[PDB]
């Protein structure tokens, strides 16, 4: 099943690069988050990250 | 800061939205300690 997850980060600021997945910062950021998430959900229920979208906060 | 909205996929009959909030909120500090990331708040909906 799929769930909708939303959150805000202060460690990073909104960047034009993040306003477009055409940048490595955006792609890596997803990965870093995906990597970090895998640590939180190690329970195994985790499957992967999909349909990511970023926005200014 | 940045507001991110995505879709998180979990196995069915394994983890509930309630459990997700529990680990994520509990991991906000530790997951943050490991990656040095800062989170303001998290929200998970099944709809």
């Amino acid at each position: 099943s799929f769930f909708f997850l939303s959150f805000h980060i202060s460690n990073l600021q909104f960047n034009s690069s993040l306003e477009d997945p055409s940048t490595d910062y955006y792609q890596e950021l997803q990965r870093d988050i995906s990597e970090m998430f895998l640590q939180i959900y190690k329970q195994g229920g985790f499957l992967g990250l999909s349909n990511i979208k970023f926005r200014p906060g | 800061s940045v507001v991110v909205q995505l879709t998180l996929a979990f196995r069915e009959g394994t983890i509930n939205v309630h459990d997700v909030e529990t680990q994520f909120n509990q991991y906000k500090t530790e997951a943050a300690s490991r990656y040095n990331l800062t989170i303001s708040d998290v929200s998970v909906s099944d709809v």
